[PDB]
């Protein structure tokens, strides 16, 4: 994806913004950018 | 920066209070995940986000 974007794991092709990340929201399809903050 | 297309409003439900008391919501079709800066180009309603 982007150089600004990190998808959410290996399996889903889903690519969020680095600023979505432990934004206290899950995000991602089951909040994996929450995941070991 | 996203880009949007095709959007269309409605509002679900409305009550002029000095509360907040409307919601309306968006749909569209766009191609990838973001923020946007939404904005109401009239004074005759003010949003909060
Ligand atoms: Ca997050």
């Amino acid at each position: 994806c982007r150089i600004h974007e990190i998808s959410c794991g290996a399996h889903s092709t889903q690519c969020i913004p680095v600023s979505w990340r432990c934004d206290g929201e899950n995000d991602c399809d089951s909040g994996e950018d929450e995941e070991n903050c | 920066a996203p880009t949007i297309i095709d959007l269309t409003c409605t509002v679900a439900t409305c009550t002029h209070s000095s509360d907040f008391g409307g919601v309306l919501t968006l749909t569209y079709k766009t191609d990838k995940n973001g923020d946007c800066s939404v904005h109401s180009h009239s004074n005759v309603a003010t949003l909060q986000e």
